[PDB]
């Protein structure tokens, strides 16, 4: 009988039957239905009658079982007395020669904090005063303590009965087996006795002595219990810069992340921390101790650095461990992050050296070039390293492989003015075999800026200019680029001037030069030719032309703040980006009142009628996410009764199977068809059910992408900013205004709120409230705001859309 | 009602009573509501409102039972009491509120109050400097002798220059701030 | 009490047999055991996993969870050790875990629970000790 | 008796270089065990062949691995053991960064905090040695007057202990420590350097810190002002009455006005004695 709540009639029958097995099974079936929480008092006389005196342990044990989980509730066969049918003949049970029945009886009897059993539990310590097992003596210290807990904090429970009444706790210390139920409030002499016992311990018993009294002067003295306290005590005597090298903490710690890569990744972190405490700049974070595994002697054999190499990773162990490991290389050794990121990047970025680090997918290659290159932009020393490695990247000599390479290096030159003169000659080489945009773009920029340095350019450019591949974006990049630097410093059959001619043709003009350009018609609609066409005031010469622009870098460009940079090593970053970091007539009148922060729905129940409505009961219901914190409890609604009855309200619950409308309120009365009527007290909305939750800009952005929010409305009374009406109203449809999606200035400055919720509707809810408050001569519609809304199938989107207008209720009875 | 009218009529809730009191500005009723709200926070907030109506007797009582003996210590020369100011010093001594017990010695013309409190803190240096300057070099010396000596040292503050202040020239204090009340 | 309940669960969505040492967790016992042990106590194949602010210690046996729950704790070794001793005692009564056979020996298991953990404090048990009681 | 167990060992002079079951290569000097280097794997000392300039180790392999013995470290430490601290300092130019701090810590353990201070690269180790020596001045330079407040708080306490109040007042200033700094400082009786370190306190609601600063020789230095700043306007009125330069009339007014704005109507205050509070003609000396 797993859980069957109607079966009590059969149990009575089964409980006495003249067959002992049946009786045991019955009583067992009662236990299992109560434990789940089901019907049990009908049976009581039957249950109690067979078992009572006997020394036959199994039925007695079963009855003994049922007296610690419901004795108080059941009363057919027990009623209320001092020597109840729980203990009257269980004084026999306590005083049987078999330890088990006595012991069991003692154990339940003393366990209860019952006051209708207080006297019978007190000399119940007799059953276990003699200690036939470790179990008997432990059973005794726990039972005396449980007696002490049960209203006997004074002389009824404190001395000895004949050996224990609160003194097993003392005795246990010096006896062969220990266990101290003495944790609080008990004899001082036993506490003292436990200390002595630390030495003459029994190990289970030591965990009991130890919860009470901890800290040792020793190293130990033995056993897991003492050992477990000991690592706590050690952390005290050296708190300083974490544990560093984990103590006896290490054993539990592995299981704490049994799923399976995460342990190594964690372990790797600690091992890296431990090596050294470095400068602790941007991603140079290694704490713990400065010297404890050093770094870097030149006589150390086979050195520290061997372990450091693991941390430099491509994936060399698996991805979770990889992400931890790349950060960890950066963390022990660099200048900041820059130094060790360049080494690390050199390995990752595409080459002709190894083909286990090159790939023909263009974005990844490109990104890897940008990561290597960002280190230079960060720190100078890296410029010198980067440029020759970049030329190796080029040497791959696939159209695309060159292409990616050329694209970053060209950005580097914008930063690094006439420093990378050397690269230009390498960069031209792979520009001729071509099937893509990227190669043309980049090459034309290097060869263009670099012209003073070289003289090749008609020849290199011209094979490509009459070759094909994909050429949209090529136009833009060649347009600003081709002439640049020194007015007449090249010549192969086209000097720098031919280049300016070319540069202009490629931009949007027409001219025979480099055997004509591939295309002329520019990239995306805004860019066009014209700016540059106007430009080249002084023909490709460092002055105030293309050259200027080329040998200068747009805004601030420093660090790895992503200003001509990309922020570490490209593969590690994907993982970091991913991390969102999300945090019968009846009359009612009613108002909601709050006194001393108690929120209640006031209801007055009125019988305007002369007719009888007796049988009157009042209930507030649990609909779904609405709940009663206590229904109105008066038996009112009688002939010409006016009553004030208070129903307390909650807003947060779990969905019930009954209707999901406004608030259900139920009054009952006389009638047999409609004994229960549902009638209303004032408004509560569907919107309550939504649950508020919040987003950060990353979670908002991810969800924006994840599912559409095209749906918009413009809501009146969003004249005001985010903070005022809009927040308060948004709150009531369990929403909250978080992070921005705005871009403010002297022409821009709609207020933008990123909203989130996680509705109990199987959807989230998100929105952006844009408040069109004029920051221009031509506003949208002046003050008002357009709320762009969604939910996960946009079923709550709509709630956001209208619950940001207005919202107010009041009455004054 | 911010000038209680409706408020006067229903006042049955200990909270409504509390509210009523700040809206008048007469916190005599507040303290009782605050009492019946069984809460300290109310006593300190009504005590502050009390200081606002002007009278510090009412403030003292409240502030004493919220246990802001140190706020009181601060208030008290400002108020011009010296007898009450001493009561605060002792019952803030025990708390080791060093910006409570500490205040009052300065505020009376002689500094002796600090000297003992600081002795109990174990702040022997601070106790000597305070004492010495008032010309209570003997007490200053006691502190040095009980503890580490060396009293000779001259800090960025004086260690022996006169401390004397004439405490509160007012004969009726500002615990006795006059009022009529409308 | 430190130990709220000691419970044998079926992840059928119910507490098959369970023990409330002193009247506290009656119906409460079934809801906790029913939700949490279904997800492996929300575990990942880790003996300690804590969910809804209740420490669940467990061991899977078939579609069943033998579960120890605490919301307070005195020592690391101890919580496992009562569960462990329980796991010596449970196949003697029910031949592994299995809902029907667990159900039939509600009395056996329940009695062991009272004996093993008394007023939430982890006493010790053994298969021979268990015998005197069910004799 | 030495802490790290000797799995195998070798004598280089009277110094014992041994391997440990921790994989530590340590050397015994003085009855003290120092770690010369860390072994990454389990290694055994074949012998020290002067030719190679090396100690020859072998793994499980009947092949060679080599560790040169770190003689400069060993000689620094050995000299320290002998109680030839100066001698060990001659070695120091050829002890790097963190190693100088470590060798310094060796010097210190054996004794002489100061010689350890000169060799220790790390300023923090110098700073602590200076507290230990009781060299307040040296510890003071090491903190450095602008910031390093943690250094200064340790120094300030040390200065109060020695009852050298002077160094203490400066440490507390650099520390800032307004609450603590005031306690040492307001013992003045002339308020000589107590206003600065409580200027903030006035308007931070750290009024208490502020009142002690200003009222200390019968002067109203910024006593009143602290009270206005905080919004504890009643208290400024009250103070003004106390010392009667009859400034009360203005403070009571400003305050009374404040009652009318802060919802009082029955104690509204806008009168001269009618609506609770009392402007100066009600008041007196």
């Amino acid at each position: 009988m797993d859980s069957e709540p109607p079966s009590e009639i059969s149990l009575k029958n089964d409980l006495e039957k003249g067959d002992v097995k049946s009786k045991t099974e019955a009583l067992k079936k009662v236990i299992i239905m109560i434990l789940n929480g089901e019907k049990l008092p009908g049976l009581l006389m039957t249950i109690i009658r067979f078992v009572l005196p006997l020394q036959d342990h199994t039925i007695k044990k079963l009855l003994l079982v049922f007296w610690e989980i419901v004795p108080k509730t059941t009363p057919d066969g027990r009623l209320l007395h001092e020597m109840i049918l729980v203990c009257d003949a269980y004084r026999k049970d306590l005083q049987h020669p078999n330890e088990f029945i006595r012991g069991s009886t003692l154990r339940f009897l003393c366990k209860l904090k019952e006051a209708e059993l207080l006297e019978p539990l007190m000399p119940a310590i007799r059953a276990c005063l003699e200690h036939r097992h470790s179990y008997v003596r432990r059973n005794a210290v726990l039972a005396i303590y449980t007696i002490y807990r049960n209203f006997e904090h004074l002389i009824p429970d404190a001395p000895e009965l004949i050996h224990d009444f609160l003194v097993n706790e003392k005795d246990a210390s010096c006896k062969r087996n220990a266990f101290m139920m003495l944790i609080h409030a008990d004899q001082d002499r036993a506490l003292d006795y436990l200390s002595t016992c630390i030495d003459q311990v029994q190990t289970f018993g030591d965990i009991l002595q130890l919860v009470i009294v901890e800290l040792i002067y020793k190293v130990c003295h033995a056993n897991p219990s003492e050992r477990a306290r000991f690592i706590r005590c050690i952390y005290n005597l050296l708190q300083s810069s974490s544990p560093a090298v984990k103590y006896e903490a290490a054993g539990t710690l592995v299981t704490l992340s049994s799923a399976p890569t995460a342990i190594k990744a964690a372990a790797q972190c600690y091992i890296d921390l431990i090596i050294k405490e470095s400068d602790n700049n941007v991603k140079l974070i290694v704490l713990d101790r400065l010297v404890e595994l050093k770094e870097h002697p030149a006589h150390e054999r086979v050195l520290q650095d061997l372990v450091m190499d693991i941390l430099r990773v491509l994936s060399t162990p698996d991805l979770e461990v990889r992400k931890k490991t790349l950060q960890l290389a950066l963390d022990l050794v660099s200048s900041r992050n820059v130094e060790e990121l360049v080494i690390v990047l050199k390995k990752e970025v595409i080459k002709t050296n190894n083909v286990s680090e090159h790939e023909d997918t263009d974005k990844y290659r490109q990104l890897l070039v940008r990561t290597l290159h960002s280190c230079s932009v960060r720190f100078p020393d890296m410029a010198a390293n980067v440029i020759p490695v970049l030329m190796e990247f080029l040497s791959d000599s696939n159209e695309a492989a060159a292409a990616d390479v050329l694209e970053f290096v060209r950005e580097a030159i914008q930063r690094f003015d006439n420093l990378r003169m050397l690269i230009v000659e390498k960069m031209l080489e792979v520009f001729h075999a071509i099937k893509s945009v990227k190669i043309y773009r980049g090459a034309l920029w290097i060869l263009g800026e670099y012209c003073s340095t070289k003289e090749d350019i008609q020849s290199v450019m011209t094979e490509v200019r009459r070759s094909l591949g994909e050429i949209p974006i090529v136009e833009s990049e060649i347009k600003k680029e081709a002439g640049e630097l020194k007015p007449e410093e090249e010549i192969t059959v086209g000097p720098v001037q031919k280049l300016v001619t070319e540069m202009g043709t490629y931009a949007t003009q027409s001219a025979l030069s480099s055997s004509r350009p591939t295309k002329k018609e520019e990239d995306r609609p805004p860019l066009r030719g014209f700016l540059l066409d106007g430009d080249f005031f002084v023909a490709a010469s460092l002055a105030t032309t293309l050259t200027k622009i080329a040998l200068r870098y747009v805004a601030l460009v420093q660090e790895k703040k992503k200003q001509n940079s990309f922020v570490a090593e490209a593969m590690l970053l994907m993982a970091t980006i991913l991390h969102l970091g999300k945090s019968d007539p009846v009359y009612a009148e009613a108002y909601v009142h709050v006194n001393q922060y108690d929120i209640v729905l006031d209801v007055l129940v009125v019988n305007q009628t002369s007719d009888t409505l007796q049988n009157c009961t009042l209930e507030l219901a649990t609909l779904g996410d609405l709940k009663l914190v206590e229904k109105p409890s008066p038996l009112t609604l009688a002939p010409h009764d006016f009553a004030n009855i208070k129903a307390n309200v909650k807003v947060a619950s779990t969905e019930n199977g009954i209707i999901f409308g406004n608030i259900v309120y139920d009054v009952s009365g006389a009638a047999s068809d409609r004994n229960c009527v549902v009638l209303s007290d004032i408004h509560i909305d569907i919107m309550d059910y939504i649950q508020p939750a919040t987003c950060t800009d990353a979670e908002f952005r991810q969800m924006w992408a994840e599912f559409e929010w095209e749906n918009k409305v413009t809501v009146n009374t969003n004249m005001t900013d985010l903070n005022d009406y809009l927040q308060h109203i948004l709150k009531s449809t369990n929403m909250k205004c978080l992070t921005p999606e705005k871009a403010l200035s002297g022409y821009c400055g709609f207020m933008a709120a990123n909203l989130y919720a996680r509705s109990i509707f199987g959807e989230d809810a998100l929105a952006n409230v844009s408040i069109e408050k004029p920051v221009h001569q031509g506003p949208d519609a002046a003050v008002t705001g357009h709320i762009r809304i969604r939910a996960k199938s946009q079923g709550m989107a709509l709630s956001l859309g209208d619950k940001i207008n207005l919202s107010q209720k009041k009455t004054s009875l | 009602k911010g000038y209680p009218e409706v408020a006067l009529h229903f006042v049955k809730d200990e909270k409504t009573r509390f509210s009523l009191a700040l809206e008048c500005g007469n916190i005599e009723i507040a303290l009782e509501a605050a009492k019946a709200l069984d809460d300290k926070n109310c006593w300190e907030k009504l005590g502050e409102v009390a200081l606002l109506q002007g009278n510090h007797q009412i403030v003292e009582m409240c502030y004493q039972r919220t246990k802001n003996f140190d706020k009181l210590s601060f208030l008290y020369l400002i108020t011009g009491n010296l007898e009450k100011l001493r009561k605060m010093m002792k019952i803030a001594e025990i708390r080791k509120d060093m910006s409570g017990h500490y205040q009052n010695a300065l505020y009376l013309g002689d500094v002796s109050e600090r000297v003992r409190i600081l002795k109990n803190c174990g702040q022997k240096s601070l106790a000597y400097l305070s004492a010495a300057t008032h010309g209570l070099d003997e007490e200053a010396e006691s502190l040095k002798e009980t503890f580490d000596p060396e009293k000779e040292t001259i800090p960025d503050i004086d260690p022996n220059a006169k401390l004397l202040q004439p405490p509160a020239p007012i004969m009726p204090l500002d615990t006795n701030w006059p009022l009529l009340t409308v | 009490m430190v130990l709220l309940a000691a419970a044998v669960c079926t992840k059928a969505g119910k507490a098959i047999v369970s023990r409330q040492f002193v009247e506290m967790t009656r119906t409460r016992i079934e809801g906790l055991l029913a939700a949490f042990p279904k997800l492996m106590n929300t575990g990942k194949q880790h003996t300690f996993v804590e969910t809804e602010s209740v420490r669940y210690v467990y061991q899977p046996m078939e579609k069943l969870y033998m579960v120890l729950i605490t919301t307070k704790n005195s020592n690391i070794l101890e919580d496992l050790e009562t569960l462990r001793l329980f796991s010596r005692v449970i196949p003697e009564y029910c031949r592994a875990l299995e809902e029907n056979e667990i159900s039939e020996h509600c009395f056996d298991l329940i009695f062991a629970f009272d004996e093993i953990v008394a007023l939430g404090y982890r006493e010790n048990v053994n298969l021979a000790q268990i015998r005197t009681f069910t004799e | 008796e030495i802490q790290e167990i000797v799995k195998t060992g070798l004598w280089v002079g009277d110094c014992f270089i041994y391997t440990s079951s921790v994989n530590r290569l340590n050397y015994y000097v003085g009855g003290e065990i120092v770690t010369i280097a860390h072994l990454d794997r389990t290694m055994y000392l074949l012998g020290y062949i002067p030719k190679d300039n090396r100690l020859y180790l072998g793994d499980k392999e009947l092949n060679i691995v080599s560790y040169s013995l770190l003689v400069s470290v060993l000689e620094y430490q050995t000299a320290v053991m002998r109680r030839d601290f100066s001698m060990a300092d001659k070695v120091l130019p050829t002890i790097p960064k963190e190693q100088r701090t470590r060798v310094a810590h060796f010097l210190e353990k054996q004794g002489f905090k100061q010689q350890a201070l000169t060799v220790s690269t790390d300023p923090e180790h110098r700073f602590e040695l200076a507290l230990q020596l009781g060299e307040l001045k040296i510890a003071y330079q090491l903190a450095v007057e602008a910031e390093s407040e943690q250094k200064w708080k340790q120094l300030a306490e040390l200065a109060i202990s020695k009852c050298q109040f002077s160094l203490a007042q400066e440490c507390l200033h650099h520390a800032q420590d307004y609450g603590g700094l005031l306690l040492l400082a307001t013992a003045s009786g002339n308020a000589s350097m107590v206003n600065k370190l409580a200027e903030g306190a006035e308007r931070d609601g750290k009024n208490n810190v502020a009142f002690m600063s200003y009222f200390l020789q019968g002067k109203l230095d910024a006593c009143l002002e602290l009270l206005i700043r905080t919004g504890r306007l009643p208290e400024a009125a009250f103070l003004a009455r106390t010392y009667l330069p009859s400034q009360v009339s203005r403070v009571v007014k400003l305050w009374r006005e404040n009652l009318s704005k802060v919802n009082q109507k029955a104690a509204e205050s806008l009168a001269d004695p009618t609506e609770y509070e009392n402007l100066f003609p009600g008041l007196k000396e």
